RNA sequence: GGUGAAAUUCUUGGAUUUAUUGAAGACUAACUACUGCGAAAGCAUUUGCCAAGGACGUUUUCAUUAAUCAAGAACGAAAGUUAGGGGAUCGAAGAUGAUCAGAUACCGUCGUAGUCUUAACCAUAAACUAUGCCGACUAGGGAUCGGGUGGUGUUUUUUUAAUGACCCACUCGGCACCUUACGAGAAAUCAAAGUCUUUGGGUUCUGGGGGGAGUAUGGUCGCAAGGCUGAAACUUAAAGGAAUUG
RNA sequence: AAAAAUGAUGAA
């Protein structure tokens, strides 16, 4: 039987978007489908903040942060616990949390 | 005769004589009759136009290009070819052009050439599809048609020949060392077989 | 000398797959302010002091 | 078997007169040999300084700048422009999502023979009151403002010297002035000119640099 | 056996029938 | 009517040679023998002499041009560029 | 009042690299990887090796006459992962614990506006 | 370097890594969405030229000119074919290192055709919304794209006095979405898959248990690969759908 | 993100 109202895609519309690859298996999936996340991290990790603030030649600096964007397959985002297989009825939800 | 390139006649004045002087280009693509042709260092960039590579911009498509400065033209001469100018040098004096070959060659910026490509270009695109067309080809070139195989000899006459089959029996390829009488077969190849599998 | 001594200051939790190391973080007890997460052998309680032969390396395999 | 930085001399670096403090930093290349020179080995280098270095202010963090050296006189490496580009971190914490990203580009030179390509970014912008999710433009006004930007650069360009081009640069007069010729065709969030490259160069004319060096 | 498999290993044979038939025409 | 259902004008050439080459051929042949126009006078009269050499039937102009058309993609390309290249330069 | 170099940290998975050199870059004073402080040919991205790495390139820029350092953290970039590896953090703090004193931290991973085809094949990499 | 771990490879002739350049080909990230355009296949850098198109507005024009369509025709992803150019990357085949009982598999290193382009072919995809097209009616809701109307609404250089963006209320057209089904359905579910035993708005195409079989044969198109059309003998009691409990 | 093949016929 047919499992979801949007096959597993978000395609109404057009017919073809374009791969992208999937970030941790290299496999290709239209862009529609893919599990996007943004990573936007500070560039120093929390622990070793104080020692480069303790390090640091500029009074006030301003610890630039990086942003990355990631595309996952199912099956990678599977694995990767990124998302996790739910009920039938907590499958329609939408909202991140 | 002999040549695919069709020819143009273009005469010019003489400078320091009350006549006229007759000139044979080899015809450019798109070059017609009654047409006005420019030869010089101040000559506009028009096809059919004769200039000096130091003159014209990156990226010119020229034709019957002089090796050196006043030779009267020595590259991208048979029909259909060219050379691209890739770049000048100019405390050298100097222009960088790819010739028809793809070779990269550098040469003096006073030398000239043609604006456009040689006329009477995709000649070998058509088969001959017989003999007697190559017969006539030759006819008006030289005496190099038919080829007899080496294979096909006795020993006398060359070194692929004899044997009991038709065989070359030692390998093909000749170092360039080699002498009159054995270069035969590939001289100096670098490689053999089908180019990229 | 390449003995550093620490203190817990907290035990964060078990870790291991067989569940035999334990998270702690200690305080430096030459200074009291540079606190570091360490992979502990045995049993341990809060204020338990620690002999780091090295001092330098976070604790990995967390939970 | 050889310690080989025992045949340096910490060459010092020097910035032109068109930013704040000159001092720069510190290089090093060998000790000259009747067979090499450090003076050809030294010369061509390109140093990697942050613009807040340069101006000694915060606002400048981003927007880093290329120096280029063009000749070397006693221990003292006379720089000259040879660049301008932002941050990473700065791109990426421009870069958004629901609203459009305008990119602008010419390729211009100035009056003295520096031909340069300029690039240019912009956001759309939100209103104050908009309850609107998004906020996107409609592909006429990208055009309009793609078109408003790239005369306002080829205007202030080959009007300036390079010296001038990077003296206002400084200030960031052209992203307000794009402001200010945008401002009834879209509103936009982050103007600005995010990299400038120099493409060909002039004669050396040492006139000039020694002109940015005194 | 997959379903393209079926298909690909038929049309292989369906050459070799075409090979043998043109040999006997 | 129809003689031929595909040899055209090769069929000339009956039996021999292979039907390929004959194509080739076929291809290269109608377009030698094609009338084109003329780039000056307006009319449908331009045909080959030889290789490279095409002449107006009237106004009697000769332009140099492809060995089986009157113009190669390769000139026109070269046409374009050389026209871009004069206008930076005279611009 | 200081003297300024750049670390250069390239912290991919399989290996980190610490390659501290001058402001312009073309002189190189101590690069070295965690691949020369481990044996174990699967550790050499580790954190430990990073650090063990960034305390012998401090060693090396101290009696040298480094004593700040610009700091251009990457990866491995083009059409690869991207994202940095283990022991970048680790050399990065390992720096800043050394007595080096540290400036302007920046990304500077390879990043394509678009790209040659990527490696693993149309179904990827099938483990 | 690469991996789960390695090895095959490269490396004191300096590999990897850093810097400054250059060349080549391919792609068009981020922005990028339950967003747009197109008959579908498809289509994402800028600018210029060329023709086209939907929707909206319209107290413009014609007046049935229309709907669906055997035969017939154009287009038609990828792969594949012919010939020229190109050939960076990735990579069928192949070669190799691993793993393994084996492992010409998955994983690793290379690597041909191919991938790109021009000119011709091929005409197939889970070419999918697995839902033909045209028309009418039947339920609540909030968003969004394009067009239009109104507001004595905000906002920008001068603060109604040279005009976009936004807000509010409508409306036509579109991609959709949420809730509920009065209804439908075997159910999954569905706003059409409803208005169907209270069975008829118009029309095209397809199916008749499972296999044999999209096979054989004939015809036809194609360079070929193959496409389209397409049986019978024989065999068999289930095959299959959607849900329920384990 | 190491390896993990197989299990005779009928049987409220």
């Amino acid at each position: 039987p047919k499992k979801r109202a949007s096959n597993g895609r978000n395609k109404k519309g057009r017919g073809h978007v374009k791969p992208v690859r999937c970030v941790n298996c290299s496999k290709s999936i239209p862009k529609d489908k893919a599990i996007k996340r943004m990573a936007i991290r500070n560039i120093v990790e929390a622990a070793a903040v104080r020692d480069l603030s303790e390090a640091s030649v500029y009074p006030e600096y301003a610890l630039p942060k990086t942003y990355n964007k990631l595309h996952y397959c199912v099956s990678c985002a599977i694995h990767a616990r990124i998302v996790r297989v739910r009920s039938r009825e907590d499958r329609k939800n939408r909202a991140p949390p | 005769s002999g040549r695919g390139a069709p020819l143009a006649k273009v005469v010019f004045r003489d400078p320091y004589k009350y006549r006229l002087r007759e000139e044979i280009f080899i015809a450019n693509e798109g070059v017609h009759t009654g047409q006005f042709i420019y030869a010089g260092k101040k000559a506009s960039l028009n096809v059919g136009n004769v200039l000096p590579l130091g003159s014209v911009p990156e990226g010119t498509i020229v034709s019957n290009v002089e090796e050196k400065p006043g030779d009267r033209g020595a590259l991208a001469r048979a029909s259909g070819n060219y050379v691209i100018i890739i770049g000048h040098n100019p405390d050298e004096n100097k222009t960088r052009v790819r010739l028809p070959s793809g070779a990269k060659k550098v040469i003096s910026s006073d030398a000239r050439g043609v604006i456009g490509v040689i006329a009477g270009g995709g000649r070998v695109d058509k088969p001959l599809l017989k003999a007697g067309r190559a017969f006539h080809k030759y006819r008006l070139k030289r005496n190099s048609w038919p080829k007899t195989r080496g294979v096909a000899m006795n020993p006398v006459d060359h070194p692929h020949g004899g044997g009991n089959h038709q065989h070359i029996g030692k390998a093909s390829t000749i170092s360039r060392g080699a002498v009159s009488g054995q270069k035969a077969g590939l001289i100096a190849a670098r490689r053999t077989g089908l180019l990229r599998g | 000398t390449p003995v550093t001594l620490a203190k817990v200051i907290k035990v964060l939790g078990r870790t291991g797959s067989r569940g035999g190391v334990t998270q702690v973080r200690v305080e430096f007890l030459e200074d009291t302010s540079r606190t570091i997460v360490r992979n502990v052998k045995g049993p341990v309680r809060e204020n338990d002091i620690l002999v780091l032969m090295e001092s330098e390396r976070e604790a990995r395999r967390l939970r | 078997v050889v310690d080989p930085f025992t045949r340096k001399e910490w060459f010092d670096i020097k910035a032109p007169s068109t930013f704040e403090n000159r001092n720069v930093g510190k290089t090093l290349v060998n000790k000259s040999t009747g067979l090499k020179s450090a003076s050809d080995a030294l010369k061509g280098r390109v140093v990697e300084v942050c613009l807040a270095d340069l101006q000694g202010s915060e606002d400048h963090s981003f927007r880093k700048i290329k120096l280029r050296v063009d000749e070397v006189q006693g221990k003292n490496l006379l720089t000259n422009f040879h660049g301008m580009d932002f941050t990473t971190d700065k791109l990426r914490s421009m870069v958004r999502k629901w609203q459009t990203l305008i990119e602008a580009n010419v390729t211009v030179k100035t009056s003295d023979d520096y031909v340069l390509r300029i690039f240019a970014i912009a956001f759309t912008r939100k209103q104050a009151n908009q309850v609107k999710r998004h906020s996107y433009a409609q592909s006429s006004h990208i055009r309009a403002i793609r078109k408003v930007i790239s005369e306002i650069l080829t205007k202030e360009v080959q009007g300036s010297t390079l010296a001038q081009l990077t003296s206002k640069l400084i200030p960031e007069v052209i992203n307000k002035e794009i402001e200010n010729a945008t401002k009834d065709i879209f509103p936009l969030q982050n103007i600005h000119v995010r990299k400038v490259k120099l493409l060909k160069q002039p004669k050396f004319d040492v006139g000039a640099l020694m002109a940015l060096h005194g | 056996m997959r379903a393209k498999w079926r298909k690909k290993r038929t049309r292989r044979l369906k050459r070799k029938r075409r090979k043998v038939r043109a040999r006997s025409k | 009517a129809k003689r031929t259902k595909k040899v055209g004008i090769t069929g000339k050439y009956g039996v021999r040679y292979g039907s390929s080459l004959r194509r080739q051929v076929k291809k290269l042949e109608i377009q030698q023998h094609a009338r084109y126009d003329c780039s000056f006078c307006g009319k449908k009269t331009v045909k080959r002499g030889a290789a490279g050499i095409w002449t107006c039937s009237c106004c009697k102009k000769t332009v140099a041009g492809g060995a089986y058309t009157v113009s190669t993609a390769a000139a026109a390309t070269v046409r374009s560029t050389i026209r871009r290249l004069r206008e930076m330069v005279e611009a | 009042s200081q003297v300024f170099g750049v670390a250069r940290i390239y912290a991919s998975f399989n290996d980190t690299f610490v390659h501290v050199t001058d402001l312009s870059g073309k002189e190189t004073i101590a690069r070295v990887t965690g691949g020369m402080k481990v044996k174990a040919d699967r550790d050499e991205s580790s954190p430990y090796a990073a650090m063990l790495a960034a305390q012998d390139v401090a060693a090396k820029c101290k009696e040298v006459g480094i004593t700040a350092v610009h700091v251009k953290i990457r990866a491995t970039g083009g059409t690869r992962t991207k994202t940095p590896g283990p022991g970048g953090q680790a050399a990065l703090r390992a720096l800043a614990r050394s007595g080096l004193r540290i400036g302007r931290i920046e990304d500077v991973t390879p990043v394509p506006s678009d790209s040659t085809r990527k490696k693993g094949g149309r179904r990827g990499r099938r483990l």
